[PDB]
Formats: C-alpha cells, sequence, structure tokens
C-alpha cells in the first residue's frame, strides 16, 4: 500500500507498540499508555532514563525500499462447525434426498452417508447430533428445519 | 437518575448452598442416551452463592464483580426481577452491556451509558386497565458509541402481586470466552416457602451476543412499585415487591453429562465436589460400584521458585573502560574485545548514572538475560552536535567519515557529559 | 382519550348559599384500593386556573374549608358550604393518573340579586371615522341581569346580522353589573347610503325589548 | 411560595414556531413533573401534554400528536415547550403546571402566555369619540363613549381621565374578527357635568406605544 498510507516522511495515523512489560496473550489489544519501566527508578508516567513511551510511528515513506514500505495485513480467523452457520461460500445447492446413500456437504459438514427422517428430537438451538462415538450422527436442514 | 432510595438499607452479603444448578449445555451440539465429559466454566455444586432480597427497608442492588462468569438464580412471584447491567466501569467511559426486559421485548445494548447511583425500571399509576408497561428509563441518562443492538419476540409481561408461595424460577448463566458473551436460560414453575427448591434443571441458550467486551462487575436490576395513592419523593419515595435473587460464580470445572433418551440432562456430576464425583469421573459412568479405584494422582506443588545461580565474579572491568583516563580519537576509535567473564548489566544500565542511553534491536531489559558469542566495545569522544549522528544508516562528519554503524547493528549507544 | 362533559353551565348563588357542579366521564376514573382519580381547578378573572380539591374526598393545601367534592363512580359533585365573593370564575374537573388528561366543559359561577333592566344608550359614528372611510354605530347596554342578552340591529326597518360584535363584562365589585356594547361595523359608503339606524335590546326583564334609535342627517 | 412564570405574549406567522418557557421557583424541577395546557374562549382549557425532566418522557394530546415536542432544562430549572407548523388554528393561551411530587395532590399554574398565530403586523390603534345620537334622545343622566378600532396585538388599556374617573365607567373586553381586534368603553356621568366639563378617554397599546386622549 506505499502508493496510498506513505505520506512524505511518515504516518502518525499508523502507530505500533514498541515495548511491554510482559508477553501478549492471544487476540488481546492493549491500548494502555502506560509508560514502560526498564530500569528500578519508576518512571512517573513521564519519559526519562530507562523509561520509553511504547507507542511509536513508522517510518513508512514513498521512497522506502521494498522491506520498509508499508504493506496492509488482514488476517482472517474463524471457528469450524462449533457454533451454526452465519456465512457459507457461493456454491449453488441443490435439492435433498433421503433413502439413498449420497455424498452430503451440510452446512459445511462433508461426508458420506444415508438420509433418512430422524425420529430423534432436537431443541431449537441444537444443529448439530452426534453419535455414541462422537461422529456424524443427525443435523438440521438450514433452510427448511 | 441519581436520587437515593429512602428505605434503602445495606445489609451482610450472606451465602447459601446450592444444590444442583450451575449445569449448562457447553455447546449445540446435541447428543442422547450416552455420557458426556466436558470442562467449562461452572458453578461447583454445594457452593455458596450470595443472599440477596428485595422489600420495602433493605433494597439490595449491590455490584458484584463478574470476574470469568457468574450464575444467577432467583424466585418470583411478580417477576420482580428486571434485569443487569454488564461492563467494567458500568459508566460511559468504557462500553457496558446491558439486558433490559421493559414489558414489551428483551433489548440488549452496548453503548457508553452515564452511570446511575441505582438504576432501574419502573411504573406508576396504572389505575382499571392493568397494564404495568414501562414508565420511566433510569437505567443510564445518555448513550453513545453504540457497537450492538438487538431486538427479542414481542410479549406482555405480569407484574401482578400474587399471594401464597414462589410460582415462578428464573436461572440464568453468564460467561465471557475470549469475549464471546453466552447466555443461558430456564424457565419452571415451583411451590416454594424460602431457599430454593430440590431438584435438577437444565438452562439453554436464549441468544448468542458476539461482543468482545472487557466486563469486571456487575448490576441487578429490580423492578419498583409506584401508585396513585402512596407517592414519595422523586424518586426516593418509591418502592418494590417481594423478591429473592441470588448470583453465583463459575469456575473451569469438568462434569458429567447425562443425556437422556430426548438429549435433555437428567443428571450431574463435579468431579472436584465429591471423591465419589472424582471416581465417576475417573469411570465416565454415573454409577460406582463397590471396589476401590484409582481416581488420580496426588502431588505436592513447590512452595515458590528458588533460583542459586553460580558467583558473577569475574566480571570485566567495564567500569574503567568507561572511566578510563583517556579514550581513543573518533577516527582512531579502538576497538576492545571482551570474552573470558561474566558481566553484570544491573549496575550500568540501571544506575541512571549517563545522561542518554538506547537500544537498537533489543532492549536493555533482555539483554540481561541473554548469553551473547562475541562483544565489542568501541570508545571515542565526539561534539555533542554529533551525538546525533551515532545510529544506524547515518551520515555526516562522524557517521560516514570516522565511525558508522550498520543498520543491522544490534548494540546499544552509551553517552554522558 | 376519556370525553368529560359537565353540567350546569353556570348557575347562580347568593352569599352564603351551597353551589352545586358536577362532572361526568365516559369510563370508570375508580380503582380497587377504592380512592377516586379527579382534581377541581378554579380560574379567577384576569388569573389562571387553581386547585381546589384531589381525589374528590381531600382538600388541597391553603384552600378554604368551604370547597369540598363528593361522589362515586363516573358522577361527581363540587359542594361549596358557603359562597363568598371571591368565588366568581369557572369551574373545571381533571382526570389524573397516567392517560391522557381529560378537561371538563367548565361552569360559572355568580353571585344572584335583584333583576334590573338595561340602560340602552346608541351613538352615531364619528366625524373623524367617516373622514378616515370607515363608519361603526356603537350600542351601550349596562346594569341589566342576568347575563342573557340580546340585540338586534336594524337599517331602516330591515335587519342586519353581519359587522355585529358583543362583548360581555366580568361582575362588578360594587354593583355587580353585566355591561354589553353592539358595534355595527359599516363601510362609510353604507352608512352615508342609509339613515335611520334603530338598536333593540332584547331582554329576559321586559317583554318589549328596549329601542333607542337615532338620524344620521340629526347628528 | 412557588411561583411559575412564562412569557407575557408572543406572536409569530403561520407555518412559523414557538418556543416557550416555563420557569421554576422554590421547588426541585428534576424531582416534580410539569404539565401543559392550552386555553381558548369558545370550550375553555384543552389538555396538551405532560412531561417528567427527571425522566424526560412525553405524551401528548391524539389531537396535537405529532404537532409539538417537550423539553426541559436542568441547570436553568425551567421547562421549555416547542410548537411547530403553527396555523390559525393555534391561537389561545398556554398554561404549564408542575410540583406534583409524584402525587396529584399537589399542583400550581402561571399567569399563562397569549400565542397567537395570524399573517397581521402590529396596527396603531384608531381611537375616535362617540357622542350621543339625536337630540330626541334624552334623561335625567348622560352616557358617553370611547371608540377603539383596528388594532393589533393584544392587549389595549381603555379608561377615562386617565383613570381618574372611576365612577360609572365599564371595560369591554376585546373582541378578535379578521384577525383584528375591537374594544369599547363607556362612563356614566349626570347631566350637570357634561357638556359643562370635559370628558377624556385614554387608550394605550404598549405593543405599539401608542398613547391617544380623544375629548368628546
Ligand atoms: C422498551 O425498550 C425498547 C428498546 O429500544 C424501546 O424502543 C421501547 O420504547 C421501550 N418501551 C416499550 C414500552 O417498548
Amino acid at each position: 500500500s506505499n502508493n496510498l498510507d506513505s505520506k512524505v516522511g511518515g504516518n502518525y495515523n499508523y502507530l505500533y507498540r514498541l515495548f511491554r512489560k510482559s508477553n501478549l496473550k492471544p487476540f488481546e489489544r492493549d491500548i494502555s499508555t502506560e509508560i514502560y519501566q526498564a530500569g528500578s527508578t519508576p518512571c512517573n508516567g513521564v519519559e526519562g532514563f530507562n523509561c520509553y513511551f511504547p507507542l511509536q510511528s513508522y517510518g513508512f515513506q514513498p521512497t522506502n525500499g521494498v522491506g520498509y514500505q508499508p504493506y496492509r495485513v488482514v488476517v482472517l480467523s474463524f471457528e469450524l462447525l462449533h457454533a451454526p452457520a452465519t456465512v457459507c461460500g457461493p456454491k449453488k445447492s441443490t435439492n435433498l434426498v433421503k433413502n439413498k446413500c449420497v455424498n452430503f456437504n451440510f452446512n459445511g459438514l462433508t461426508g458420506t452417508g444415508v438420509l433418512t427422517e430422524s425420529n430423534k428430537k432436537f431443541l431449537p438451538f441444537q444443529q448439530f447430533g452426534r453419535d455414541i462415538a462422537d461422529t456424524t450422527d443427525a443435523v438440521r436442514d438450514p433452510q427448511t428445519l | 437518575q441519581c436520587v437515593n432510595l429512602t428505605t434503602r438499607t445495606q445489609l451482610p452479603p450472606a451465602y447459601t448452598n446450592s444444590f444442583t444448578r450451575g449445569v449448562y449445555y457447553p455447546d449445540k451440539v446435541f447428543r442422547s442416551s450416552v455420557l458426556h465429559s466436558t470442562q467449562d466454566l461452572f458453578l461447583p455444586f454445594f457452593s455458596n452463592v450470595t443472599w440477596f432480597h428485595a422489600i420495602h427497608k433493605r433494597f439490595d442492588n449491590p455490584v458484584l464483580p463478574f470476574n470469568d462468569g457468574v450464575y444467577f438464580a432467583s424466585t418470583e412471584k411478580s417477576n420482580i426481577i428486571r434485569g443487569w447491567i454488564f461492563g467494567t466501569t458500568l459508566d460511559s467511559k468504557t462500553q457496558s452491556l446491558l439486558i433490559v426486559n421493559n414489558a414489551t421485548n428483551v433489548v440488549i445494548k452496548v453503548c457508553e451509558f452515564q452511570f446511575c447511583n441505582d438504576p432501574f425500571l419502573g411504573v406508576y399509576y396504572h389505575k382499571n386497565n392493568k397494564s404495568w408497561m414501562e414508565s420511566e428509563f433510569r437505567v443510564y441518562s445518555s448513550a453513545n458509541n453504540c457497537t450492538f443492538e438487538y431486538v427479542s419476540q414481542p410479549f406482555l409481561m405480569d407484574l401482578e402481586g400474587k399471594q401464597g408461595n414462589f410460582k415462578n424460577l428464573r436461572e440464568f448463566v453468564f460467561k465471557n470466552i475470549d469475549g464471546y458473551f453466552k447466555i443461558y436460560s430456564k424457565h419452571t414453575p415451583i411451590n416454594l416457602v424460602r431457599d430454593l427448591p430440590q431438584g435438577f434443571s437444565a438452562l439453554e441458550p436464549l441468544v448468542d451476543l458476539p461482543i468482545g467486551i472487557n466486563i469486571t462487575r456487575f448490576q441487578t436490576l429490580l423492578a419498583l412499585h409506584r401508585s396513585y395513592l402512596t407517592p414519595g419523593d422523586s424518586s426516593s419515595g418509591w418502592t418494590a415487591g417481594a423478591a429473592a435473587y441470588y448470583v453465583g460464580y463459575l469456575q473451569p470445572r469438568t462434569f458429567l453429562l447425562k443425556y437422556n433418551e430426548n438429549g435433555t440432562i437428567t443428571d450431574a456430576v463435579d468431579c472436584a465436589l465429591d471423591p465419589l464425583s472424582e471416581t465417576k469421573c475417573t469411570l465416565k459412568s454415573f454409577t460406582v460400584e463397590k471396589g476401590i479405584y484409582q481416581t488420580s494422582n496426588f502431588r505436592v506443588q513447590p512452595t515458590e521458585s528458588i533460583v542459586r545461580f553460580p558467583n558473577i565474579t569475574n566480571l570485566c572491568p567495564f567500569g574503567e573502560v568507561f572511566n578510563a583516563t583517556r579514550f581513543a580519537s573518533v577516527y582512531a576509535w579502538n576497538r576492545k574485545r571482551i570474552s573470558n567473564c561474566v558481566a553484570d548489566y544491573s549496575v550500568l544500565y540501571n544506575s541512571a548514572s549517563f545522561s542518554t542511553f538506547k537500544c537498537y534491536g533489543v532492549s536493555p531489559t533482555k539483554l540481561n538475560d541473554l548469553c551473547f558469542t562475541n562483544v565489542y566495545a568501541d570508545s571515542f569522544v565526539i561534539r555533542g552536535d554529533e551525538v546525533r549522528q551515532i545510529a544506524p544508516g547515518q551520515t555526516g562528519k562522524i557517521a560516514d567519515y570516522n565511525y558508522k554503524l550498520p543498520d543491522d547493528f544490534t548494540g546499544c549507544v552509551i553517552a554522558w557529559n | 382519550d376519556v370525553l368529560m362533559t359537565q353540567t350546569p353551565l353556570s348557575l347562580p348563588v347568593s352569599l352564603g348559599d351551597q353551589a352545586s357542579i358536577s362532572c361526568r366521564s365516559s369510563q370508570s376514573i375508580v380503582h380497587s384500593n377504592g380512592n377516586t382519580y379527579l382534581e377541581w381547578y378554579l380560574q379567577k378573572p384576569g388569573q389562571s386556573p387553581k386547585l381546589l380539591i384531589y381525589k374528590v374526598s381531600n382538600r388541597f393545601s391553603g384552600v378554604p374549608d368551604r370547597f369540598s367534592g363528593s361522589g362515586s363512580g363516573t358522577d361527581f359533585t363540587l359542594k361549596i358550604s358557603r359562597v363568598e365573593a371571591e368565588d366568581l370564575g369557572v369551574y373545571y374537573c381533571f382526570q389524573g393518573s397516567h392517560v391522557p388528561r381529560t378537561f371538563g366543559g367548565g361552569t360559572k359561577l355568580e353571585i344572584k340579586r335583584a333583576d334590573a333592566a338595561p340602560t340602552v344608550s346608541i351613538f352615531p359614528p364619528s366625524s373623524e371615522q367617516l373622514t378616515s372611510g370607515g363608519a361603526s354605530v356603537v350600542c351601550f347596554l349596562n346594569n341589566f341581569y342576568p347575563k342573557d342578552i340580546n340585540v338586534k340591529w336594524k337599517i331602516d326597518g330591515s335587519e342586519r346580522q353581519n359587522g355585529v360584535l358583543n362583548s360581555w363584562t366580568d361582575q362588578d365589585s360594587k354593583d355587580s353589573t353585566y355591561s354589553m356594547s353592539s358595534t355595527l361595523t359599516l363601510t362609510k359608503d353604507e352608512y352615508e347610503r342609509h339613515n335611520s339606524y334603530t338598536c333593540e335590546a332584547t331582554h329576559k326583564t321586559s317583554t318589549s325589548p328596549i329601542v333607542k334609535s337615532f338620524n344620521r342627517n340629526e347628528c | 411560595e412557588v411561583q411559575l412564570l412564562q412569557s407575557g405574549a408572543e406572536l409569530v406567522r403561520p407555518g412559523a414556531l414557538v418556543k416557550l418557557s416555563c420557569k421554576a421557583s422554590g421547588f426541585n424541577i428534576k424531582d416534580y413533573y410539569m404539565h401543559w395546557v392550552k386555553q381558548r374562549p369558545e370550550q375553555g382549557l384543552e389538555w396538551f401534554g405532560w412531561i417528567d425532566p427527571e425522566n424526560g418522557n412525553t405524551i401528548y394530546d391524539p389531537k396535537f400528536q405529532g404537532k409539538a415536542s417537550i423539553t426541559a432544562d436542568t441547570s436553568s430549572n425551567t421547562a421549555y415547550l416547542q410548537l411547530s407548523s403553527l396555523t390559525s388554528e393555534d391561537t389561545a393561551v398556554y398554561y404549564c403546571a408542575g410540583s406534583g411530587n409524584y402525587e396529584d395532590a399537589m399542583d400550581y399554574w402561571g399567569q399563562g402566555t397569549s400565542v397567537t398565530v395570524s399573517s397581521a403586523k402590529t396596527t396603531p390603534p384608531s381611537v375616535y369619540p362617540l357622542a350621543p345620537g339625536s337630540a330626541a334622545q334624552t334623561n335625567s343622566m348622560v352616557t358617553l363613549g370611547c371608540l377603539v378600532k383596528g388594532y393589533f396585538p393584544e392587549p389595549v388599556t381603555v379608561t377615562w381621565n386617565s383613570g381618574s374617573l372611576s365612577s360609572g365607567v365599564h371595560t369591554f373586553p376585546a373582541v378578535l374578527q379578521s384577525d383584528l381586534y375591537t374594544l369599547s368603553s363607556s362612563v356614566t356621568v349626570p347631566s350637570s357635568t357634561w357638556p359643562s366639563e370635559t370628558v377624556t378617554c385614554n387608550v394605550a397599546h404598549p405593543a405599539s406605544s401608542t398613547k391617544v386622549d380623544k375629548k368628546i
């Protein structure tokens, strides 16, 4: 994104945390501006010797090299089959089949088995069913429940 | 808004015992005629939960820590319980999750709300059409920065005051999982004089709230009563009905969920409660036969971590180097190789005996815990205006012509007056 | 939405007599606890309405003890033990509680005394008004009881109703007299086109209305 | 002693808006409800709405629903009323009540505000003397009059001899027709006063600052 993010000498809209008091946990955002204390002398919330401001600005510039130019980063996180399906890819669906062995892809569950009307009653929130072995037992039709 | 109740009186947080509550479905997955073992935030059985009640001179609306999760249970006749307020500061400083059931529908909103001394909802002057529809909104004064909103199906709430025993039982579960908030609910009639019924119940999900906010405290909302005949000062002279709500704490415990033919849970076992429950957990069965079984292994945990490193003596004279009688010129900077000794950097970096100190590629604190391969010291004296030239990728009369630091320089620069 | 009706529109009471003002409601205002929702307001001349009674059974603070209400259901009545000179005004009924509040039609009160006939005096328009292009025939009716009174305008024996204005004064403090005037708005051409003007005062005490007339050429 | 204070009068053109203030004195605005009322001569009072400064919820007469909004101020201890899309039908007198303490048994009222919605502009009054008619009409006493017509807006005060003559003086309230006001006055004197002595009527129009003296 060098053609967009880079501005003259730098872009203050993009910053980073240079220091932290410990190691970060997964998927947590730390906005605290507390001064990082490197030494034993209290920083008193101001900059000084062994006291540095964790928030820092990048050196993005239009003339920066390949390694120094800004690269917009997008990371994708998701949970598979851990909840009802709220999203799905643009894959065309077909009609349902019963009393026949077929390869089924229901709410992302890919497998082979015979589809038949179930005598078991699921709770309205329950979608995916499991057998004694925890394998695929039954599922709920997303469109026509 | 901030007007305190006239008859409100503080009471000690008395405790009680919970028999089989704290059980809920961890996930939407369905299972039947099986005994499943799962670990998640649960309220231990036979645990202690707070004793709170609402009457015309003790009104209970305390702030309770949320921690990783809490459990709710209350016995009602007119459904005095109104809702809850969830948030870290419970103020506009940060986002707060609030659930309010204002007699038409359950409303969930995530915004920056203004804190109130005694937030709640009430109604006044019903007369000959029983109504009991929300009238005043004291929950918060103002809102802004709304990132989420939800509305449930419409319904009518009956706030009629009824005699006899408590005919209603409401139990909810509130928990946070990596910022994901889950709500469980259960409703069942009861005939109760005091305390809680002896029985078992299973709570089902109510809504899904992928919000992602930190919540450390919460409040319990109550519904008061008002009338044409016996009003009071605004809003201190208002009173509420008789109710009792109890709050529990969730812990990361493992339960054995017994599923019936229809998938409903009819029994639950907590491993940490009873060693018999430990036997059941080890056997993964709800029945224990007469005999001696090995459940787990006992161990004694360290009291504290003890570190005894060898003597750090035989230090190379860094102090002499920094305090030597003379230093080499900037162009004739000496290259001193240091090895076969130990370095004590605590007295150097943390003594604050130098005007400026900076490090490139590594923090000074981390350097104290690292072992190096080769260490070099370059001593030189330059003018004040030339000190700024000592850094990677610099230029000038010193950086280019006398002493140049590479862009990948992982060392540190030390200077003083 | 609740409709409220009041009757009678007005009633006279001599000093010391009792006054009865009743209000009707289209819906029941009584509830299980047994008390009632209603407020009585009195608007004095040149002053705003003021509360008299609340709940119909309890007197408002600072109100004279003569004022008291009673009743049940949708029918109620305000009772004044002894009506004094300061009770002149309009009585109103109010529906309270939590519901679109309703007002009454109003009930006026007056002091009773001996009847009197109006004094009819009629004035031609001024010369300056005619110079300005307008004209207004003014008829004065004063010192008459009761308030019910009417005036009929006739031009050369023909009745004209357009441009007739009537104003009623408040009850006087000494003679309690009611005064009214009839202003007939006419243009210069219309006024100068006709000659005879007549003002007739229709009043209960006299079967024959009191009539006063004048001639334009004589004024 | 509590008192509710409002503006004396207001005048705006059709389609405009009016902002009215009801001041609170001697009581807490937050803890006490605030009511509003409209009065017109023909059929009396008409309810408008209520508001709670602590809460802010407002309810409106089905006739006025969607026609107005109510607001209140905490620091100023003054309740505000706003009307929009005004028309000729909105001419009336407005009142405010409050100090309920969540109880019906407690309430007051202010002097009110006269709001007129019309396209007319302030018109100075035209004062003319009213002499009697033909000499054929006689009596032991004589009656005089003073004419006021074509003036706007109200109020307009009329007296006799600068108010020094209170004997037989009758003041007639003005009447509104075609966006215009008209009032008249009369003074009763014996035959030994007029024309033996001068009689004058004084008319004052504070809005237009018009003062006229006319001798009969
Ligand atoms: C209840 O809460 C909803 C949430 O937005 C709100 O819109 C509504 O006005 C409140 N009151 C009633 C009676 O629904």
